[PDB]
């Protein structure tokens, strides 16, 4: 565990390829339904 | 009382009336 070291940088922490569409998709559909909700087509419970 | 003395008191005294409200057809979807 020495001669090989390890250590702990910046770049190590490796945030998987698809969190930059997963995370905007996920924002798009909750810019709608709060769009949608003030146009009375679902209510409070739904966006909830 | 009943809802033919109760709905006359909303009407002369409250000013209700039963206007018609225009839903677009994704908020008239949900309210059937």
């Amino acid at each position: 565990a020495t001669a090989t070291s390890i250590s702990l940088g910046i770049d190590d922490l490796l945030t998987i390829p698809s969190k930059g569409w997963l995370v905007q998709d996920a924002e798009q559909q909750s810019l709608i339904l709060e769009k949608h909700h003030h146009y009375g087509n679902v209510h409070a419970v739904e966006k909830l | 009382e009943t809802e033919e003395e109760a709905r006359k008191r909303n009407w002369v005294e409250r000013g209700w009336a039963p206007w018609e409200e225009i839903l677009s057809p994704e908020a008239d979807f949900a309210r059937k």
